[PDB]
């Protein structure tokens, strides 16, 4: 995980939505487009704090863009607070997604808390917990400037929160509403999710029917059969 | 030489028992990178001899009626990967009539045995 962002400007840019994410992967280049072996997709998880006043567009909110010229918003903790948001995935109050995943999800969980801080920042999970540096870790810690990258497998039945443990401004409203459950294998016969374990009928196609009529799959595509044998990782 | 008209000796000289294996050079190489998968070749062989003083072979190479103007695979060349699953005690499959079309060997009229 390397969080791009805007080169001309440094603090105020980030403040205007212009940061995002990169994925700078090994050597797992399958196709065109380098399909993630043992993998799936990707959950992220930002929470940027910052204010109107450290964005660029400071002008479009209380002169230019403004229609009460006799009552000005500053000067005031109401405005000021007003601006001083934590967004993830460009939605300030609640995402429109849920954590609730299944069995057989290999997926790579991101974290990433960039803003005008400088120490690190943490964040407790209650009744879940993560893989990590080949033990089971509960919580984590990212860090700013660079993007943390860690393969989650979510495996877990029932609901709790996923508070955090600080002040006020962001203990009491940093929760997390969201089910999980896997009944039984992922969940995908009598339920809506984009998995398929499938165990099922399978009269005809389904999921993990990997037939080819040439060559199902191995380690490259370079030719017909690949006839030249030195798939390495990196510099020999 | 002369003698009998038929081949001529070489010369031999104790040169050096330097072998040919990679180059202490610098420590680069000139080869291709891909060579995309996707069978673009019309007719880009080559032509060493002359049909002349040779005979044939020279154009009429490489093409059986069997697998290979019809772009199909069938159990011959299998060996993909060497990173298969590494390798451990060879045994030796069996085989099939009709995969090992070339089959040049010598033997006597009498009695009939096998020689190389």
């Amino acid at each position: 995980t390397r969080p791009y962002y805007s080169d001309v400007d440094i603090m105020r840019d980030i403040a205007s939505g212009l940061i995002g994410l990169l994925l700078i992967c090994k050597s797992r280049s399958l196709d065109r487009r380098g399909i993630q072996r043992a993998a799936d997709i990707e959950q992220q998880a930002v929470f940027a704090v910052f204010d109107e006043n450290k964005s660029w567009y400071l002008e479009d909110n209380i002169n230019k863009f403004c229609e009460n010229p006799d009552e000005v918003k500053r000067d005031d903790p109401k405005f000021y607070e007003s601006n001083i948001m934590s967004t993830i995935n460009g939605y300030v109050p609640e995402s429109i997604t849920t954590l609730g995943f299944c069995f057989d999800d290999t997926v790579q969980w991101h974290f990433c808390s960039v803003g005008t801080q400088n120490e690190i920042l943490t964040i407790h999970f209650t009744g879940h917990s993560f893989i990590y540096g080949k033990r089971h870790e509960d919580t984590l810690t990212l860090f700013p400037m660079r993007g943390e990258s860690v393969t989650v497998t979510m495996d877990n039945v029932g609901t709790w929160m996923l508070t955090s443990m600080n002040s006020s401004p962001r203990s009491k409203k940093l929760r997390l509403k969201f089910r999980d459950v896997k009944c039984i294998p992922d969940d995908d016969e009598d339920s809506y999710e984009i998995f398929e374990p499938p165990e099922s009928t399978v009269m005809a196609t389904r999921k993990m029917h990997d037939r080819l009529e040439p060559e199902d799959e191995e380690s490259d595509a370079d030719y017909d059969y690949q006839n030249r044998l030195a798939a390495a990782l990196g510099i020999r | 030489v002369a003698g009998k008209p038929g081949d001529f000796g070489y010369c031999d000289l104790n040169y050096c028992e330097e072998a040919v294996e990679e180059e202490t050079g610098d420590g680069l190489d000139e080869d291709s990178d891909r060579a995309i998968e996707g069978r673009t070749a019309t007719s880009e062989y080559q032509t060493f001899f002359n049909p002349r003083t040779f005979g044939s072979g020279e154009a009429d190479c490489g093409l059986r009626p069997l697998f290979e103007k019809k772009s199909l695979e069938d159990k011959t060349e299998r060996e993909l990967l060497e990173s298969y699953i590494d390798g451990r005690i060879v045994e030796g499959s069996d085989a099939e009539i009709g995969m090992s079309p070339w089959q040049v060997m010598l033997f006597r009229k009498s009695p009939q045995e096998l020689l190389c």
